[PDB]
């Protein structure tokens, strides 16, 4: 929304650059701060860590109902079954999506999220707006903002994730998959449906 | 505190903004400012808590409309005051230094195989906040309770939304870090914690959904007992 009092986006990202370039500057000087910590940490999040992860969890868990079992007891040691875990996903537990139930997760306070089945979050779940209204209006606001219609009668769950633990939604198997292996499966999972915001893909 | 960034069930905020696709780093500074997290970490800056409570005492003007990478240098920048370890008029003087001369080269320096050492360790080993302590857990899975209507100024994980309000307790996790300690510098001494439902009817009255619940965590001092 416009905001008389705001700069233009070029003028405040030019004045950020600045303030961060200098910032770097200090920390470089004081041996705590290098190109190489940096290069790493970009390349993790970029190209290693991301949504594939938790889309093999999805997929195995509506493959192999003893492995669901163990993933919805313990979500930590069920991720690391398959390898999966880490930073910002020490502590997860998955929620599961039935005909009777549907799961939203969100920090209201914060904008933590798991990592280590995710990668890093898209900007509007850290943002102000989908943050204050899905605990306040969830019905609503999966309906205009994601297309997506939850009929009244069926109970959503939000869950404001305000501790290190890590929520993340198990997204219902899509009808008509029968027999499909767990490569094809994995195109239907998506970053949105583990949120909830979404379910997963249809046909 | 009771901050802006106490977002939950606040209106007007404006509709979600979401482009089709973003990138993961929108520009090169999100990159710097998304590694000083694990830098100052290691360098004594801040825990996480206390990370969070920076963001919090952000101008609300600038902490709405800001992108959210500036938060975490505002963070970098008060606790480097705190500490000592930022000298704020040398980082006034070479912030316009690299506004006039933003292709200068930044400081000669040598890398340090430590510090990969700490970040492939931190990413794939993780920071834990669990702990063990020696109190049984005081609540269990379908006990009535009632959140705390305390309302302190330093750093706590008290959503206004909650406070003062009936729910049942659903699991118990054990015990970890205490926000309201750890943020104000006072150490981790960990409490179990619990997720705690709320009906939207409890939470907003009439304007609740009569078909949802939020399920919010809990510390074990924020909730007393109401009825087993």
């Amino acid at each position: 929304t416009e905001n008389i009092l705001r700069k233009s986006d070029e003028e405040i990202q030019k004045e950020i650059t600045a303030r961060v370039k200098a910032l770097e500057s200090m920390l470089i000087e004081q041996g705590i701060l290098t190109t190489s910590m940096i290069d790493r940490m970009a390349e993790i999040y970029e190209n290693e860590v991301g949504p594939h992860l938790g889309a093999k969890v999805v997929v195995k868990a509506w493959t192999d109902p003893e492995f669901k079992k163990r993933l919805l007891a313990d979500g930590t040691e069920a991720c690391k079954e398959l390898g999966i875990g880490g930073l910002q996903g020490e502590d997860m537990m998955w929620v599961e999506n039935t005909d009777e139930v549907h799961h939203v997760v969100v920090c209201t306070l914060c904008s933590c999220y798991p990592w280590p089945v995710l990668g890093l979050p898209p900007n509007w779940f850290k943002e102000p707006q989908y943050r204050s209204r899905v605990v306040r209006e969830p019905r609503q606001l999966l309906k205009e903002e994601f297309g997506f219609e939850v009929p009244p009668s069926k109970e959503i769950k939000v869950w404001d994730s305000s501790s290190e633990m890590r929520f993340v939604v198990l997204p219902q198997r899509p009808a008509g998959t029968d027999g499909w292996s767990e490569e094809e499966l994995a195109t239907l999972v998506t970053r949105e449906s583990m949120i909830g915001v979404e379910p997963a893909k249809a046909v | 505190m009771n901050g802006v960034y106490d977002v939950g069930g606040t209106d007007g905020l404006g509709p979600i903004n979401r482009p089709a696709d973003e990138p993961v780093f929108r520009a090169e500074w999100e990159k710097v400012a998304f590694a000083m997290f694990p830098a100052t970490f290691r360098a004594g800056f801040m825990g996480l808590d206390e990370f969070a409570f920076g963001i919090e005492q952000m101008n609300p003007a600038e902490y709405l409309e800001s992108p959210y990478y500036w938060h975490w240098i505002r963070t970098y920048i008060h606790h480097g005051v705190r500490t000592g370890k930022i000298d704020l008029e040398e980082l006034e003087r070479r912030t316009q230094y690299y506004r006039e001369n933003p292709d200068a080269p930044l400081p000669e320096h040598e890398q340090k195989p430590e510090l990969i050492e700490f970040v492939n360790q931190a990413v794939y080993g993780g920071l834990p906040a669990s702990r063990e302590v020696d109190r049984p857990p005081k609540f269990k899975e379908g006990d009535v309770v009632r959140f705390s209507t305390a309302s302190p100024k330093g750093h706590a994980r008290r959503a206004r939304y909650v406070r003062g309000k009936t729910g049942t307790v659903v699991k118990h996790h054990g015990a970890y870090i205490y926000p309201d300690t750890a943020g104000n510098g006072l150490g981790e001494c960990p409490e179990h914690l619990y997720t705690v439902r709320f009906t939207a009817q409890e939470l907003w009255g009439p304007e609740g959904d009569p078909n949802s619940s939020v399920y919010y965590d809990c510390w074990e001092p924020y909730i007393e007992l109401v009825d087993t």
